């Protein structure tokens, strides 16, 4: 009842040489220098050993030492006998008079939290939850694996409920309660941001088929009612034929491990728990969706069970509840992978943050299901109960034959194949978003640019095909980063007599615009025409570019001496340098080092889509690629290699 | 009773190891006190009269020193490269944090 | 309620001593930057403090030695680190001060103490030394201790006991140098880009909107192995505390104030233009506001500097040369960024963030895209309301400039407004994340970072497992009747008999979950517990944590999750006669761990089939890494069959230990390598009872 | 039994098929799926 | 001052602070907050 | 008490009397500053 | 929150008034019933609390006296004939109740009625 021995210690008036203008008082210890508060290595040990006393013995764990939390408060007997004969100084009288007052007063605010029934409510709630889950949720009396386990979401929901109920019922102790719920959830070392995250309201949960969805909320409610005093948990659902089961499974245990006298029950409507001193907390059911729920007083929870297909004409009361000042609409749901996208709720991930959490076992790409494989529960692993009739196959071929969506389900066919084949994304979404949004204005920061332009043309010499696009990129150095000045995704007119000149006219038009937008900026432009497709056709493009540009900056072409030849052709052959180029790009792009000019030029990609947005769609295929290749290679050239010339 | 070390030594013309062997390492040394003297110089408190002010200076000089040591020919230290990369990323991040808010207007 | 236990007042005494030692290390880190002539004044105080720290050991030495071998705790780890860093840096600084007053030069004193001529003493060699292959790593940074302790945690069923507690003494030797100060972290050994082990649980527990953790973990600062300490510093801090000083009982406290007022009445900002600049130049800009703010900060810094110089001159008589002045020439030739990262001994590193925010946020920004930053919760709430409401119900090719220039001008005229309307109408959710991420990445770089409580906690959590294993290996050797069976004069018969009598039964496929759980419980390590909490979690999750932190190839998670999913005598019995835990014919790290998974599966399935066939025995398959010690020197190992992971004598069967728990004279135990001989010896005991 | 293993390892490789391979490794799920199909076809 | 400036204002207490601010700032003439049928201190201050 | 008097604003009446008046058992603390007033109040109310 | 204590005290104090309390759709009037009778029976004796569901509530006094709060929320009858109403606490006149303005306009004809 009195807790642990860490909140009853004597004075231990050691000493101090620091002036009172500096010394601070850490609770549980004496008065130390101020520098002991900016050092977390001490202010996180001297504070955890205090709240490790408020934590009851039913919450330390399962094998933690008989008498204490050995993993926090344990001193070897030799060390205890050695520090026993250690004696500090003795405080001066005129200094011990106020020091003892400061010490025993900074500790009173802890021996005062251990008494307030507002905090005892939380302690009782958590301790009863733990002791009653020890034996998995059943019809026990509350008086080889034998201990039940909360899965990840079954713990995130409990945290979302408990932190909010604590922040609501305990406002005057918003500091002594956070660093106690940390110890009680075995979640220390957790920055205040990722714990204040649980203080927010309306956090949606998307859960697979069963996962003990309903089996967990009834004990949650039964313990959040008979422990706290003054809350009315609204519990809506789908068609009310499913809510009466919740009635029965709540009242069976709520009357099971408690007295029936305090169980107040009306059929099809509110349930109320009464307390021995004129107190009552209820679970009023907003499932009626008509009345008795519009006026909100102390709801604060609104346990919406299934928001997958929202109940007809029941969103008005929910939106009215959203107006209540202290309501945290938990918004449980169940996407059983039968649809895999409750797009009524799954569209929330578009423009929101820290709102919804999905308990999924297959990623967006359905190939790296093995990402979340060791997390999938072992209870839901049943098979035909026969590996093979007669076969000697490795687990790979077995799982290929026994794929069935890797969970005995019939998940969507197509898109990401069944054999993963080491398929993954390459450029992070975060770098991609910044690439789209932050575009330096090059026309007004020309001093930041290098005086050389690099252009790569990756030609396709066919028409009336989707992979017949010619990619062009013109890039340069911007500070020590790389910036794109122009992009083209050019499609030959069918049966032209001058495909190389049409391509050349396209690139020349792009260059010109870039030159005109930044006059006098560039001393050199270096041009590479990929020749893998056709060397002659690549040479012809270079020749037309050469001639047209002849109408200042010097124009140079990358040249190539093909194997067995002594001739230097103005084309570029893409082979061994592809992997280094791509590798460097990916690293640069992901760290924020490649960007697009705010006044990026594109004649071919202007009416239907934003050129940077279009490039990014191609780039997100890294694991029609003419534009991506031109951009990556133009940048590689601006990077480092052998000299290109006149 | 249980006197400190400052009333015990009383003489400060010697080396540290001699005093160790003479006062704290003797078998007969009673060793019945723990009191850390105040080592901050008043010539430094009168200018940095605040633990926050004595910590900001203690961190600024630490950053300076860590810049100076990394700025016979080994030069192949990962810490120099880490400091260089951190400085470059910080510059590039502040670069795209003033311009981004210039654009938003 | 009056009697308080000794390990409770001893902990308070140790906390007080830790506070005193932390204060002393603060004073040491201060004296390493004060003028030597002033430091020499505190030479007797520093000598006495070093004597006190020396005498503080040689008493806590045997205690902490008996502690390091039995269940380290995050208290006596930081205490060891600080009592070592004090005993190191105090004597080092004292040597550097007694070297002074002989040479009498300051610019060579701040190269000894501050370490400007050292060979970078932040390198170490670990040499994990597992079975099969002794992989070796070097500990260069702070995250490089986390990534090594997690590796040693994951590779614990593969690593010998005394080959690990001898590679942890090599980690502590580095931590004493790096995290030993516990008060400030040098910018060299701190990479906030690399996520820690506790900011992986953050993403697992907080809300994820799709976006699997492998992609969320790459946009993190991890904020836990280093913190920010939120230092604030007033404007007129020198004038406040001037009429109130330690000494100065004379009226000189008034003439000093007079000289301060008289001297008060008496950053390379020219480098911003070479940064990228957008938009219109004429008029106010973000760059102009930033330049004005930085000019104000520089003016305050210069005023504080001249006031401090005047006060030191008027009070003591001599202008002192501290570190920031003896090397002040290097604070002049400093670029904008190299002097923005460091700097501001008068202002605070939060004042630079204030000067940046006051420049990027004026009244002219926008109505939208400004409220989402000041309230990122109302934005998502409004988005939820909106979602709920919506779900409720040619030719003439020109050559000259006059035409291509005009068409390019028109194209850029369209596109400069295109994205400008993107950044304002759409893309609010992306901008509200990009700006709140760049601001965090800035404040983490500018604010004074001190140290995090992660390393001295995970170090203890890892070392406790190996300590307990080596303790159980040696506590059972001294017991009652020992039946050590590593010598096999007549054991082949009883091994083959039991192996045949157990391989005759099927695995009872109704028990495969109770076997997969006890497999994921043995394979997991001691750091990531997540299965003995009060709010426990399935052992597969406690293993997913411990195996995803140390980046494991995805092609090995199926080999772990689907290991006992298939369970005849094939893939059932892998051990030879006496080579149960022997890795002689295997090298590497992953193919040496598959061989350990095989032995663990064999042990588990053999124990299950033995419990099914010979119902007499119970065979609680236990692990010695559990059973943390109680109040003092008691471990109470219950009966069972311990794995012990030791290739010397792996299987230890404690059939009848004691009616109270300890291991003494009534504690007959059976040592053996092989599993089936262990089961036969257990049967020969438990059956005739 | 090693001869049966040598025959089965020859007749069953990774290239056989997606179907006609799961019905051997689980001749119960095949009939269960057939029952589901029959019930769904006879329902409407 | 250091031991108090180390804690946040506990934003769940801001109404109980705004009330005791409007109660100190108000004057003695317009009472309107100690009547039997009292009124919020912000009204007793709006009058004054 | 605030007392609004720039001469000696803060007056802390920590233990006045069991009946209300201010007499010989009415230790009071005069001060300008607030934090020193709080320290003097702590030095009295704590050891009780 | 304010009108229910107003009524609870204006009933159990005066003797001989019948406060009419209309409202919107009668689904909102039963909450007024409950919040009036909970306190009216809370801080007083239940014997004097006379209550019929969906209709009038009456407080009785120890000497042959009774004052009621007859609910004109029915909007059909039992409210047209006025004797001692004098209050007619119309709760929400924002969107007037359908076909309920006739009884209100008839109440306006009563000589001592103050339609709040
Ligand atoms: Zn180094
Ligand atoms: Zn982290």
């Amino acid at each position: 009842t009195m807790g642990g021995d860490a909140l009853r210690v004597p004075f231990l008036d050691f000493a101090t040489a620091t002036p009172k203008r500096h010394q601070t008082v850490v609770p549980g210890v004496g008065t130390l220098h101020d520098c002991c508060e900016h050092s977390p290595l001490f202010s996180a040990v001297a504070r955890r050993l205090l709240f490790n006393s408020l934590v009851p013995a039913q919450l330390k764990g399962r094998d933690f030492g008989g008498d204490h939390t050995a993993k926090l408060e344990f001193l070897a007997p030799e060390l205890v006998r050695a520090v026993a004969r250690l004696r500090f100084k003795e405080c001066a009288p005129a200094d011990v008079v106020p020091q003892r007052n400061a010490y025993y007063s900074v500790l009173n605010t802890f021996q005062a939290l251990h008494r307030s029934e507002a905090f005892r409510q939380l302690v009782h709630f958590v301790r009863d939850f733990a002791q009653l889950l020890k034996t998995s949720f059943r019809a026990s009396s509350l008086t080889g694996r034998t201990y039940g386990t909360l899965e990840l979401f079954q713990k995130m929901i409990l945290m979302h409920a408990t932190y909010f109920l604590a922040a609501v019922l305990l406002g005057d102790h918003a500091e002594q309660v956070n660093t106690f719920l940390r110890l009680v959830f075995e979640i220390p070392l957790f920055s205040d941001a990722a714990v204040r995250h649980f203080r927010q309201r309306a956090t949606v949960f998307l859960v697979p088929r069963r996962h003990g969805k309903t089996w967990f909320l009834v004990p949650l409610i039964a313990l959040s009612l008979a422990s706290f005093r003054g809350i009315k948990i609204g519990y809506t659902a789908h068609i009310r034929k499913a809510t009466e089961p919740v009635f029965e499974e709540i009242d069976a245990c709520l009357r099971g491990w408690f007295g029936s006298a305090r169980v107040d029950h009306v059929k099809g409507e509110t349930i109320s728990f009464s307390f021995p001193d004129g107190s009552r907390s209820t679970i009023v059911f907003a499932s009626s969706h008509n009345t008795n729920g519009i006026r909100g007083q102390d709801f604060n929870l609104l346990f919406v069970d299934e928001a997958n297909f929202i109940r007809p004409d029941a969103v008005q009361t929910i939106m009215g509840f959203l107006n209540q000042a202290n309501c945290k609409i938990i918004f449980v749901s169940s996407t059983n992978t039968g649809k895999a996208s409750t797009s009524f709720l799954y569209n929330l991930r578009g423009a929101a943050d820290e709102l919804l959490n999905v308990v999924t076992y297959i990623c967006d790409d359905h190939m790296p299901r093995v990402v979340t494989h060791t997390n999938a529960t072992a209870c839901s692993c049943y098979i035909l109960n026969k590996p093979v009739f007669i076969t000697m196959d490795g687990a790979v071929r077995r799982t290929a034959d026994l794929f069935l969506a890797d969970s005995f389900m019939q998940e969507i066919i197509g898109g990401q194949a069944r054999e993963t084949g080491d398929d993954r994304p390459v450029l992070t979404k975060s770098a991609g978003e910044r690439f789209l949004l932050y575009r330096p204005s090059t026309t007004t920061n020309s001093g930041l640019m290098a005086p050389d332009l690099y252009v790569y043309v990756d030609p396709a010499f066919t028409a009336n095909t989707r992979a017949s696009g010619t990619g062009v990129a013109v890039v340069g150095r911007y500070r020590d980063d790389y910036i794109i000045f122009a992009l083209e995704h050019f499609f030959l007119r069918a049966l032209t007599g001058s495909a190389p000149a049409d391509i050349a006219r396209c690139v020349v038009h792009s260059l010109t615009q870039v030159l005109a937008l930044h006059p006098g900026a560039f001393r050199g432009v270096r041009v590479a025409v990929e020749g893998n497709s056709s060397q002659d056709s690549a040479v012809a493009i270079a020749t037309h570019v050469h001639t047209e540009m002849h109408r200042g900056p010097e124009l140079l072409f990358y040249h190539c001496e093909p194997p067995g030849s002594a001739v230097l052709y103005p084309f570029f052959l893409l082979n061994k340098q592809k992997t280094p180029a791509f590798e460097h790009f990916i690293k640069k792009f992901n760290s924020g080092g490649v960007m697009a000019s705010q006044e990026i030029v594109s004649a071919t990609v202007r009416l239907q889509t934003d050129p940077v947005e279009y490039l990014l769609e191609q780039l997100n295929n890294l694991t029609s690629d003419d534009l991506m290749v031109a951009v990556i290679m133009a940048i590689y050239l601006a990077a480092q290699a052998g000299p290109p010339h006149t | 009773t249980l006197r400190d070390t400052i009333p015990d030594c009383a003489l400060r013309s010697q080396t540290l190891e001699s005093l160790d062997a003479r006062y704290v390492s003797r078998d007969g040394a009673h060793d019945a006190a723990v009191w850390f003297e105040d080592m901050t110089p008043a010539e430094l408190e009168v200018v940095f009269p605040t633990t926050d002010a004595k910590l900001n200076y203690l961190s600024r000089t630490q950053r300076l020193a860590s810049l100076l040591t990394y700025a016979t020919p080994d030069t192949a230290c990962v810490h120099g490269e880490l400091l260089a990369r951190k400085r470059e990323r910080f510059a590039a991040v502040i670069n795209r944090f003033l311009d981004l808010h210039q654009i938003l207007r | 309620a009056a009697p308080v236990s000794e390990p409770t007042v001893a902990r308070q005494k140790l906390l007080a001593l830790l506070g005193q030692v932390q204060t002393y290390v603060f004073q040491i880190e201060l004296l390493r930057r004060c003028d030597p002539h002033i430091g020499r004044g505190k030479l007797p105080q520093l000598k006495l403090n070093a004597l006190q720290v020396r005498a503080l050991r040689r008493r806590l030495r045997p205690g902490l030695e008996a502690q390091a071998g039995a269940f380290l705790t995050p208290l006596s780890v930081t205490l060891e680190l600080l009592l070592e860093y004090a005993w190191r840096e105090g004597e080092r600084l004292l040597g550097s001060l007694e070297t002074f007053a002989t040479a009498g030069d300051v610019a060579a004193f701040f190269t000894e103490t501050m370490g400007l001529a050292r060979p970078c003493p932040y390198h170490q060699r670990v040499r994990l030394d597992t079975y099969g292959g002794t992989v070796h790593m070097e500990l260069c940074f702070l995250h490089d201790v986390e990534n090594f302790l997690k590796q040693l945690n994951y590779c614990h069923l593969i690593t010998p006991s005394r080959g690990a507690t001898a590679a942890l003494e090599r980690v502590r030797e580095f931590m004493v140098g790096a995290v030993g100060s516990g008060l400030i972290v040098p910018p060299e050994l701190s990479d906030p880009s690399h996520p820690c082990a506790v900011c992986f649980e953050e993403l697992c527990v907080t809300a994820n909107q799709g976006a699997t953790i492998a992609s969320r973990l790459a946009d993190r600062i991890c904020n836990h192995v280093t913190q920010q300490a939120q230092v604030r510093l007033d404007a007129n801090e020198l004038r406040r505390y001037l009429p109130h000083a330690a000494g100065l009982s004379d009226a000189d406290r008034a003439r000093a104030l007079s000289v301060l007022d008289h001297a008060l009445a008496r950053y390379a900002i020219s480098e911003l233009q070479f940064w990228l600049a957008s938009g219109d130049r004429a008029g106010q800009t973000t760059m102009d506001a930033f330049a004005s703010n930085l000019t104000a900060l520089a003016r305050r810094e210069l005023q504080q500097e001249t006031a401090a110089v005047a006060v030191e001159l008027a009070l003591f008589g001599r202008r002192a040369e501290h570190f920031d002045r003896a090397f002040g020439s290097h604070l002049a030739a400093l670029d904008m960024v190299d002097a923005l990262i460091i700097g501001g001994q008068a202002t605070s590193p939060d004042d630079q963030i204030e000067a940046l925010i006051r420049a990027c946020y004026d009244h002219h920004l926008t109505t939208p895209l400004l409220r989402r930053l000041v309230s990122p919760e109302q934005c998502d709430e409004e988005a939820l309301r909106r979602v709920l409401a919506r779900m409720g119900a040619g030719g003439q090719g020109p050559e000259t400039w006059g035409d291509i220039a005009t068409q390019a001008a028109a194209d850029v005229r369209e596109r400069r407004r295109l994205y400008a309307d993107r950044l304002t109408k759409r893309s609010l959710a992306s901008l509200g994340r990009c700006v709140r991420e760049q601001r965090g990445e800035l404040e983490k770089m500018l604010r004074v970072s001190v140290h995090g409580e992660v390393l001295p906690a995970t170090f203890a959590a890892v070392a406790n497992g190996f300590a307990a294993r080596a303790r159980f290996c040696a506590l059972t050797a001294g017991a009652g009747t020992v039946i050590d069976n590593r010598s096999a004069p007549g054991v082949f018969d009883a091994h083959r008999f039991m192996r045949a009598s157990l391989l005759r039964h099927q695995v009872d496929p109704a028990l495969l979950p109770s076997i997969t759980h006890r497999f994921f419980e043995l394979v997991n390590g001691p750091l990531f517990d997540h299965s003995t909490h009060s709010f426990a979690q399935p052992p597969n999750t406690a293993l997913y944590y411990s195996v995803e932190n140390v980046g494991l190839l995805p092609h090995l998670k199926e080999e772990l999750a689907r290991f006992i999913m298939g369970a005849s005598g094939a893939d059932w019995a892998v051990s030879e006669f006496q080579r149960f835990y022997c890795f002689d014919g295997i090298s590497g790290i992953t193919p040496t761990q598959r061989a350990a998974w095989r032995y663990i599966r064999e042990l588990i399935i053999a124990t299950t089939l033995f419990a099914s066939v010979y119902r007499c025995g119970e065979l609680e398959l236990r692990r010695p890494d559990c059973s943390r010690p109680t109040s003092e020197g008691r471990y109470r190992y219950p009966p069972g069959v311990y794995l012990t992971y030791d290739s010397d004598c792996p299987l230890v069967a404690i059939v009848e230990s004691a009616p109270d728990g300890c291991i003494g004279p009534r504690s007959v135990v059976v040592y053996d390598r092989d599993v089936f001989s262990i089961l036969y010896s257990v049967l020969q005991h438990l059956a005739p009872r």
